[PDB]
């Protein structure tokens, strides 16, 4: 069937901290710089 | 026309473990492949429509 | 003893000042010492020392009420770490005022600001009660 | 609802049946610490002595802490009960939870 | 047994409270920093017309 | 076997588990904007350019923040894996469509971000207000990447909203009634009607801009007898409702953690709280034109408008004394989660007090597009919607993933959210009755001081989203998996266990008649 | 409620990295942007 | 004016609409689409409870229009009581083999 | 105007804005109160050991609940209400002006007798002189006659702006094809500043209004080298 | 009686904020009085008062576009 | 109403039948009738380029930009009059 | 050796609440009578005072010889 | 094993491909009104009509073919139909409101009159009264095909389906030919903008009824229906009732009154 229980109904591994440390802070840093790179992307074509 | 609703019964009911949208045969998986790479396809586009107009045009 | 996430279902043990006598005891495996004391529990409690009573006590429960509701040092641990990250937020903004922002309007300059005071205190910028008002007309001055 | 005497006596009457039963010396208790108020001697004194019918020694113990913890911060009232039921803690050999050393943090 | 609170619990609130009140006061005094307090009591007026 | 599950899923909890990880996202974006805010108001003057790069900011500060992470979270996040749970049932009634509403979110959020990315952005206000709306002051595709934004996540909520109402009237066990169901089921059913009703009428309206836009109609254009003033009101007949759909769930979760930790078995006063939830619903849909006293109404209707807006007080101060009466007699658990609904109940009520300064329309003339209505709806929505999300997240984290948070980071991050949301918002009280208007980049020398300290307060919140991420990473780092929860008896979604299964209640719960 | 003790534990030198990694995301991408912003205004 | 050719359900029902149908015909509710009816629940009249699995969990509403259910696992074995008003339920495992 | 660190409302200009003052105060002592009492609540239920966890019966307290919350709401309703008809009651104006928004200006037309109009722009702050605020003043003022009821006509030839001026207690919006009318009657001389109140594009911030008020023969004398 | 116009009266037909109808009704009742005095040889001057109010009232930029209307073929009210 | 006609008694097929022909397809047969008498070539009115009619503030996304959707040139003018 | 005596052992929740709304109301009337003097009447009165003998006619001199205004110099 | 009556469903790509499909529809009309261009739209409208196929597909075969619509699934999916029937009523009333706001404080833009100056309405008592008859008239046909079912015959359940098509299919027509003859357009002011948004959204509603009618034909020519079970048919008429009842609002209020 699928997996189950802690850490398996879930779709991102939390086998490794350290992999998982690096998932989440691409995770959460892409939402939070988005809208910083969009503010420099309308700031150089006009 | 005739009634044939338990043939297909039988046929949708096999215990072959197949999902319910590709149970009916090999028609089915060639419609889901051709669906679904209109999708994926049309969405790789919708972004590369979205780089172009990000951008001013001469 | 040790509980087992696969007995989920099953009655747990709780210490809970308000759940006195939770549905089932702390310890329920003996060994032969311990089922001696139960079976000397029949009879008279008077004939049970104070150690086995108190062994009595911890096969069945957990934590005593005194133990279930002490006082800790939390606190001081909570107040102290956010004021750091409050603290280590003033460095967030330092950073900001330093490599960010650039100079404030000329409108801040001392000599503006006296210069606009006046011409607030002309035009009586809220006389009643809010501005103006707080300024003495007769003798030139802020009212005291 | 009733007076008083009648809540008592009803409580009273519960944990004095003769053949009460584990579960329902656990219920009565679990039930009665849910009520603004401190149970009377008289109706702890029914329930110690169902604990001493089951056998149950810790059980005993704890209603002890139970009564002292109802009363809040009201820290006259459990030495009043204590005070109360001593036939009965003698009668019956309960330690009290100091007596055990049971009140330690 | 201590815990961490009981171990280290006194030294996290004094050294989060130091640091706390210093970074702030220094942020706020001294680094340019453009409160615009009200001139009331403290700004003498001045010609400009 | 993964895209099977995660891309083609028909179960109510992995499908709540991705409304959760897009609302988290979401709330990022949505963090990032409101710094944005704040960065261009924290000094006197220009920080970034001119009034349109900064509201399109602002534009999409309020579409994240609503659209993107509060709805994603309550509804589609803790109502896909609570309610089933809560009424015993093996899922939705239409588990395949649920995920429909799931994807249709982040094609609307990529149509947001586009509209922002082309041209000069949607530098319009989340009202999206004609004619600044229109196709000859925001000529260009922007406002129409919007609307069709909107579009999308209406469709999902709509969707969404026909799942949860079929599912709590058809799928209890045959005994419950709809008076034997939780408050926060409840709370659920509630917002769903709400949805079910008013999001067709923004769809309609949000259409009429797309063809006033795209095919020369006029409905809102004078030239050609059309009206600005007829958007603003299919815009706020769905816009109100829309609050009440922002804290609703927030209003059932509170009820829920509030009686958990309070160690009772009930929240005081049930059918008082599913009155007032119904009042609450039903009254939300004839004041919306609260937030138009400055559009040159008749007074006899600014006098109705005023009376009905203030008549959702009573049954809202029920909810209130109720949760102060559950919280009485309780063995008080102060856990994070109490915590983050003690804040909810207390800052909620500052908030719906400021909003009952604002209904009285005389007062409102001078208030209204100024920060004191800034403020008044952050206490509701930073204040309330947010606390009561990170309420139940703590509540819930453990049953969701097996994992328990450390409570002692919890408390540190509720302790400078609380320190944060008051800073930033509480001084716009000062800004908005002196009188600085909302949707501006920059303000009179005069407002400097409050301003400053609110832009200071915005970074205290910063470091409390950041630590946020550390927590939640720290227990799945840390894998410390739970034992026994207590009050199973009284809250049946936790009694399958932490996780429960995939399937859960595939034998339905015994519920006898008697 | 109950839990079992860790099963991986984090040490405080392993929360410090994690907690420094973690606001290091969020903060070095939009310092970047912001420090650069005269540089986007001015061309 | 009227003739036939529509099949009926006993006809042509399959599946597990069949299998309710027919349960049905018999006064029989394994899918669980009605409300039992309680027994006076003492400890010689327990409701019985059925289920396919070794436990299953039961709703109590303890008193009528009480709007708090209590529920529990029910499992195998000796009888046992609601813990908010005692009443008795016991399990009667065994089937849909059935 | 308002001043640095200001908590309350600008001071009141207008009889209209005196009344709506008081009122606030009204108001909001009953905003303090209630919020007060909820967390005095709050605190007192949050601070015994007591417990009290079995059912507890609902419905006597829920008549105090709801009426005394109906009552407060009446208490605020009436004197609400009272202003609301005070504002619109006929008043006889002595004077009409008009006022167009534009994108990013104000224009004003005073057509009772000739045809007097022009436009007011934001004074860029590298222009003002000194003493002078930043972002309010604007080079054209709106002259108007002290003392005096005047009503004053209010549309936008573009897209929507709101014409405010706090210390009068004056916002109407600026909504093309619609003519929105409001009274303004000042009881001192002097300037009286306001903004553009509702977003509509890149210079919003930076289009105010400025209302200067002196005696109706200085007003008049304006107007006619306005010409 | 009215010289010493000073401004619109007060119009109970009109005594709301939208007073959009009250400029237009006026514009109309001052044409509609001087076609109707252009014509039957009469003196436009009895068309006064519809004149000074709509004057008062109504945006230049509207009298204006209504004048060009007019003179175009275009106004769609009728006169 | 009960509107004139009048039956029951338990529900069907054939006066559902017997309505749909006797009373719902005459009336269609009626009214396709009426609508063939009043068919055909009404006169089409002077033009007048009024400004609240013909709005174009975008070109139309298909043909030349200035034709509407179903554009019938015997009767929709375009914003300088009648075509050719 | 003296007994105790018997203390009130029933509805100590019950009577804590009654004394504290009691204490609550009270200040509330308390500090309504304080909000009314310090906030409420004091701006009455400096309403009152600024206009009872306020001259409009004065202060328009004092802002015209000031050079505030463009109508008048 | 169950013991529950509801349907668990077998994980399915048709929720995404519709999700998609959604995206490419709207970021094709963006490029067809900005960027002169047809080409994600086209792409857009047929991966919607492969999705619409393959999902309702599926939904036939997990009931007539499976088995799992008992009665309990069948009564949610009733709840469903007519929220989303509700739904489609608050919809158009958006599209009355817009109408009466603007017809019954008529601007001077207009010639502060309604009808405006310049506009000359089609005669109710003509075709529009024609398409008044059919879409009635069709609401009866579609009432005999519902009862001929329930008395299993099949051969008048037919009759009557194909009839009430052939209605559906008249009204289309007939809508088709007014709009090509009206003398007004959707760029003619908010006359022309009420008119044919209101009436165009009705029309789209005719043809997805009348589509959602014809599926039924076939399923019944393929006896997939029984004499009791038959929920698709049940929903396609309310859904006929629901677009003949906007149309008799529509008739009333623009129609008529708005003459
Ligand atoms: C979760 C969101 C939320 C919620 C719950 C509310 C709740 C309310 N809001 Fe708010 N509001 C917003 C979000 C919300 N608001 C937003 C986003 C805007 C701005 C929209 C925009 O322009 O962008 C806004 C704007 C808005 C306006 C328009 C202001 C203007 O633009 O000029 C008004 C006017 O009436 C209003 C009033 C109210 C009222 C009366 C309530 C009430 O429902 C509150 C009722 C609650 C209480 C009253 C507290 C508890 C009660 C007691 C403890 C009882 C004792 C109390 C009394 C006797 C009064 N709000
Ligand atoms: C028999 C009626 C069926 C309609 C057939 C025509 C094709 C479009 C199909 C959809 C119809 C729905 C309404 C959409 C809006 C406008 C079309 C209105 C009906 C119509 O067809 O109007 C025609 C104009 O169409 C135009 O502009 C056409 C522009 C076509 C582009 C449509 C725009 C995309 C629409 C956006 C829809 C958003 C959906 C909202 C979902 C809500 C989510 C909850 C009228 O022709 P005319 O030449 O102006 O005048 C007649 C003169 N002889
Ligand atoms: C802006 C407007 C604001 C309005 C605010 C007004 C606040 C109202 C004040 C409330 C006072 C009225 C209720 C008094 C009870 C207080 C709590 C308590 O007293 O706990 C118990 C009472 O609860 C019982 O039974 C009765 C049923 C349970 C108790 C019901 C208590 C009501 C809840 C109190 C709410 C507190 C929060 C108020 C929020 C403002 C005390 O038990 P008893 O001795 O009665 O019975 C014991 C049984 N014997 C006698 C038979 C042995
Ligand atoms: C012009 C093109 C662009 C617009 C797109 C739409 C185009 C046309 C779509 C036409 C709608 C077709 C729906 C076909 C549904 C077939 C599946 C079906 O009817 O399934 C039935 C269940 O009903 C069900 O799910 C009920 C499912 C009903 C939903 C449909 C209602 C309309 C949805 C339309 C989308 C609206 C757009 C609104 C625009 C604003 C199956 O159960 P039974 O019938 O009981 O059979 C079982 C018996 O055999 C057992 O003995
Ligand atoms: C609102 C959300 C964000 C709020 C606060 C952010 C706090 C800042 C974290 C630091 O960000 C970094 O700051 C450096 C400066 O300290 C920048 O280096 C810049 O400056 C250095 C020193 O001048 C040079 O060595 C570098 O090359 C040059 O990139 C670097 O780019 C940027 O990532
Ligand atoms: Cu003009 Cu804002
Ligand atoms: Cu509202
Ligand atoms: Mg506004
Ligand atoms: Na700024
Ligand atoms: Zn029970």
């Amino acid at each position: 069937h699928y997996e189950e229980g802690p850490g398996k109904n879930i779709p991102f591994s939390v086998e490794n901290k350290w992999r998982l440390l690096a998932m989440m802070t691409l995770f959460f840093g892409s939402g939070f710089a988005a809208p910083f790179f969009i503010v420099r992307h309308q700031l150089l074509k006009k | 026309f005739e009634n044939r609703v338990a043939e297909k019964q039988k046929l949708f009911q096999e215990d072959n473990g197949l999902p319910v949208h590709l149970k009916g045969g090999a028609t089915d998986n060639i419609l889901y492949r051709v669906t679904m790479t209109l999708c994926l396809g049309g969405t790789l586009y919708s972004l590369y429509c979205l780089g172009w107009a990000s951008f001013p045009h001469k | 003893s040790v509980v087992k996430s696969e007995d989920y279902a099953l009655p747990s043990y709780v210490d809970r000042r308000d759940y006195p006598l939770p549905d089932v005891a702390h310890v329920k495996n003996l060994s032969a010492s311990q089922k001696a004391l139960k079976e000397k529990e029949k009879a008279s409690w008077s004939s049970l020392s104070i150690d086995e009573k108190v062994e009595l006590y911890r096969l069945k429960f957990k934590e005593s009420f005194a133990e279930m509701n002490r006082s800790t040092n939390e606190w001081k641990t909570v107040v102290g770490a956010a004021m750091f990250f409050i603290g280590f937020t003033a460095l967030l903004l330092i950073w900001e005022k330093h490599y960010v922002y650039g100079p404030i309007p000329h409108t801040f300059e001392e000599e503006w600001v006296a210069k606009q005071t006046k011409r607030m205190l002309d035009m009586k910028v809220a006389p009643i009660q809010g501005f103006s008002a707080k300024w003495d007309y007769d003798k030139n001055e802020w009212k005291k | 609802h009733e007076t008083d005497e009648e809540f008592d006596a009803r409580w009273v009457t519960y944990f004095n049946k003769p053949d009460i039963d584990a579960w329902e010396l656990r219920k009565g208790m679990n039930t009665l610490v849910g009520y603004d108020l401190v149970p009377e001697p008289k109706i702890i004194d029914a329930a110690l002595r169902a604990c001493r019918r089951l056998n149950d020694f810790a059980s005993a113990v704890r209603i002890l802490e139970v009564v002292k913890d109802k009363a809040g911060p009201h820290k006259e009232i459990y030495p009043y009960v204590i005070q109360e039921l001593r036939p009965t803690l003698n009668e019956l050999g309960i330690s009290t939870p100091e007596e055990l050393g049971l009140d330690k943090v | 047994a201590p815990d961490f609170h009981d171990k280290y619990g006194n030294a996290v609130l004094a050294s989060g409270a130091t640091f706390c009140v210093a970074v702030w006061v220094y942020m706020a005094t001294q680094i340019g920093i453009e409160w615009n307090p009200s001139p009331v009591g403290r700004v003498t007026p001045k010609e400009w017309r | 076997m993964f895209i099977n599950r995660w891309l083609f899923s028909t179960n109510h909890k992995d499908i709540g588990t991705l409304y959760l990880l897009f609302g988290a996202w979401a709330g990022m974006v949505g963090t990032a904007l409101s710094l944005l805010i704040r960065a261009e108001l924290g000094q006197p003057g220009t920080l970034l350019g001119d009034d349109q790069i900064y509201n399109v900011v602002v534009t999409a500060h309020a579409f994240v923040m609503i659209f993107f992470m509060v709805m994603p979270i309550m509804i589609g996040g803790f109502g896909n894996w609570l309610v089933p749970l809560m009424i015993g049932a093996p899922d939705m009634a239409f588990p395949r469509m649920n995920n429909m509403s799931f994807w249709l979110l982040p094609p609307s959020f990529l149509l947001l971000l586009a509209s922002s990315m082309v041209e000069a952005g949607a530098g319009t206000g989340w009202t999206v207000y004609p004619p600044l709306a229109g196709n000859l002051a925001h000529a260009g595709a922007s406002v129409d990447l919007t609307i069709f934004s909107l579009h999308l996540a209406g469709v999902s909520s709509i969707l969404g909203a026909i799942n949860f109402i079929t599912t709590i009237i058809n799928m209890k066990p045959p005994a419950m009634s709809q008076y034997q169901t939780p408050l926060f089921v409840w709370s659920v059913m509630i917002t769903a009607v709400l949805l079910l009703l008013s999001l067709p009428v923004l769809a309609a309206g949000i259409t009429m801009l797309l063809t006033d836009r795209n095919l020369n109609t006029t409905f809102f254009d004078p030239a050609g007898g059309g009206d600005p003033i007829l958007y603003q009101h299919l815009f706020w007949f769905f816009g109100h409702p829309e609050v009440y759909i922002l804290i609703l769930p927030g209003f059932g979760m509170i009820s829920h953690i509030v009686t958990y930790y309070s160690g009772k078995k009930e929240p005081f006063g049930y059918m008082g709280m599913v009155w007032a939830m119904m009042s609450i619903g039903f009254l939300g849909f004839i004041v919306w034109a609260h937030h138009m006293f400055t559009v040159g109404m008749d007074v006899d209707t600014r006098a109705y408008f005023t009376s009905a807006t203030m008549i959702i007080a009573i049954p809202t101060g029920v909810k209130v004394f109720s949760w102060l009466a559950t919280l009485h007699g309780g063995n008080i658990k102060w856990s994070p989660a109490m915590m983050w609904a003690l804040g909810f109940i207390f800052l909620f009520t500052v908030g719906g007090l400021t909003g009952i300064v604002l209904a009285n329309s005389s007062l409102d003339i001078v208030l209204h597009d100024t920060y004191y209505v800034v403020a008044h709806f952050h206490y509701v929505l930073s204040m309330g919607a947010v606390f009561a999300i990170m309420g139940g997240f703590v509540h819930w984290f453990p049953l969701f993933s097996g994992y328990t948070l450390n409570d002692t980071w919890a408390k540190i991050h509720f302790a400078i959210m609380f320190v944060g949301v008051n800073m930033t918002f509480f001084p716009q009280h000062f800004l908005g009755l002196s009188g600085m208007p909302r949707r501006y980049s920059d303000y009179p020398d005069a407002y400097t001081m409050w301003n400053t300290i609110s832009s200071m307060g915005s970074f205290i919140s910063l470091t409390a989203v950041m630590l946020m991420v550390f927590i939640i990473w720290e227990a799945f780092a840390s894998k410390r998996e739970v034992l026994t929860v207590d009050l199973t008896t009284t809250n049946l979604e936790w009694l399958n266990g932490c996780p429960p299964p995939y399937h859960t209640f595939e034998e339905p719960t015994y519920v006898n008649l008697k | 409620i109950t839990a079992k003790p860790a099963k991986t534990p984090t040490s405080p030198k392993e929360q410090a990295i994690g907690l420094s990694v973690t606001f290091l995301s969020f903060l070095l991408p939009a310092g970047w942007v912001l420090y650069h912003l005269d540089n986007y205004k001015k061309s | 004016a009227s003739g036939g050719g529509v099949p009926t359900d006993e006809e042509q029902a399959t599946g597990l609409e069949r299998e309710v149908m027919l349960a049905a015909r018999k006064g029989q509710d394994p899918y669980n689409i009605l409300a039992p009816k309680a027994t006076s629940g003492t400890k010689e009249d327990p409701n019985l409870v059925p289920s396919i699995t070794n436990k299953r969990i039961v709703g109590c509403i303890c008193e009528e229009d009480n709007s708090t259910v209590i529920w529990f696992w029910l499992h195998k074995g000796e009888a046992q009581r609601c813990p908010s008003c005692g009443t008795h339920y016991k399990l009667v495992p065994h089937q849909l083999a059935h | 105007m308002a001043y640095p660190m200001q908590l309350g409302f600008q001071d009141a200009t207008s009889p209209i804005m005196e009344e709506l003052l008081h009122f606030h105060d009204h108001t909001l002592m009953i905003v303090f109160l209630i919020s007060s009492l909820v967390l005095y609540i709050i605190s007192l239920m949050l601070t015994t050991k007591l417990t009290h966890t079995s059912t507890m019966d609902a419905q006597e307290v829920e008549t105090i609940w709801t009426i005394l919350p109906a009552i407060i709401l009446i208490l605020i309703a009436l004197p609400s209400l009272r202003i609301l008809y005070m504002m619109d009651e006929i008043n006889n104006p002595s004077l009409t002006v008009k006022t167009m928004g534009h994108q990013w200006y104000w224009s004003y037309e005073y057509t009772d007798y000739e045809d007097l109009s022009f436009d007011s722009y934001m004074i860029p702050t590298s222009e003002l002189k000194p003493g002078e605020l930043r972002l309010l003043e604007v080079d054209n003022r709106v002259v108007l006659p002290m003392e005096m009821t005047i009503r004053m006509l209010v549309s936008s030839e573009d897209v929507l702006h709101s014409w405010a001026v706090p210390s009068l207690g004056l916002k109407t919006d600026a909504i093309p094809g619609r003519l929105n009318q409001t009274t303004l009657m000042s009881s001192r001389p002097g300037l009286y500043y306001g903004q553009c109140s509702e977003i509509c594009g890149s210079n919003h911030s930076f289009m105010p209004i400025v209302l200067e008020l002196v005696p109706l023969k200085y007003f008049e004398k304006w107007s006619a080298s306005m010409l | 009686k009215i010289k010493n116009y000073q401004t619109a009266p007060f119009d109970s037909r009109f005594p709301n904020q939208n007073q959009t109808r009250n400029c237009w009704q006026n514009y109309l009742d001052f044409h509609r009085c001087e076609k109707a005095m252009t014509a039957k040889g009469g003196d436009v001057s009895v068309c006064e008062w519809y004149r000074r109010v709509y004057k008062s009232l109504c945006p230049i930029s509207w009298v204006s576009t209504w004048d060009d209307r007019r003179a175009e073929g275009t106004f769609p009210g009728k006169i | 109403a009960s509107a004139a006609k009048g039956d029951h008694g338990g529900t069907g097929a054939r006066t559902w039948r017997f309505l749909t022909f006797g009373l719902a397809l005459p009336s269609v047969a009626l009214c396709t009738l009426n609508s063939w008498l009043h068919s055909g070539h009404r006169e089409r009115p002077a033009f007048i380029p009024y400004h609240h009619l013909r709005i174009r503030t975008k070109p139309f996304s298909w043909g030349d930009g200035n034709h509407t959707f179903f554009h019938n040139p015997r009767v929709n003018p375009l914003p300088t009059g009648y075509e050719k | 050796s003296t007994a105790l005596a018997k203390p009130q052992m029933r509805g100590l929740l019950a009577r804590r609440l009654r004394f504290h709304i009691v204490g609550a109301f009270m200040v509330s009337l308390g500090f309504a009578t304080f909000y009314k003097f310090a906030v409420a009447e004091k701006r009455k009165k400096a309403y009152a005072d600024f206009y009872r003998n306020y001259d409009s006619m004065k202060d328009f001199e004092e802002m015209r010889k000031a050079g505030i205004f463009q109508s008048a110099k | 094993h169950q013991t529950h009556a509801y349907h668990m469903v077998n994980p399915s790509p048709w929720p995404l491909t519709g999700a998609l499909s959604a995206l490419l529809m709207t970021s094709g009309l963006t490029m067809w009104f900005h960027f002169n261009s047809m080409t994600l739209l086209m792409i857009g409208l047929t991966t919607n009509m492969l999705t619409m196929y393959q999902w309702w597909r599926d939904v036939i075969r997990e009931s007539t073919f499976q088995g799992h619509h008992t009665p309990a699934v069948q009564k949610g999916l009733r709840y469903g139909m007519i929220l989303f029937i509700i739904s489609e009523v608050l919809f158009f009333t958006g599209f009355f409101w817009a109408f009466y706001h603007s017809s019954l404080a008529p601007t001077p833009e207009l010639g502060g009159c309604w009808p405006p100056t310049g506009i000359h309405p089609l005669n109710p008592l003509e075709v529009p009264l024609l398409n008044t008859s059919v879409l009635l008239a069709s609401g009866v046909s579609i009432t005999w095909a519902h009862h001929s079912l329930m008395e299993g015959d099949r051969k008048h359940m037919l009759q009557a389906l194909f009839i009430t098509i052939t209605l559906g299919v008249y009204f289309t027509l007939l809508q088709a030919s007014e709009y090509y003859e009206a003398p007004f357009t959707i760029s003619d002011g908010v006359y022309g903008s009420t008119f044919f948004v209101a009436t165009g959204f009705h029309g789209l509603h005719v043809i997805i009824g009348s589509t959602f009618l014809i599926v039924c034909f076939f399923r019944q020519l393929k006896f997939h229906f029984t004499s009791n079970h038959h929920f698709g048919f049940e929903a396609a008429a309310w859904y006929w009732h629901f677009v003949d009842v906007v149309w008799l609002f529509l008739y009333v209020s623009i129609y008529w009154w708005g003459s």
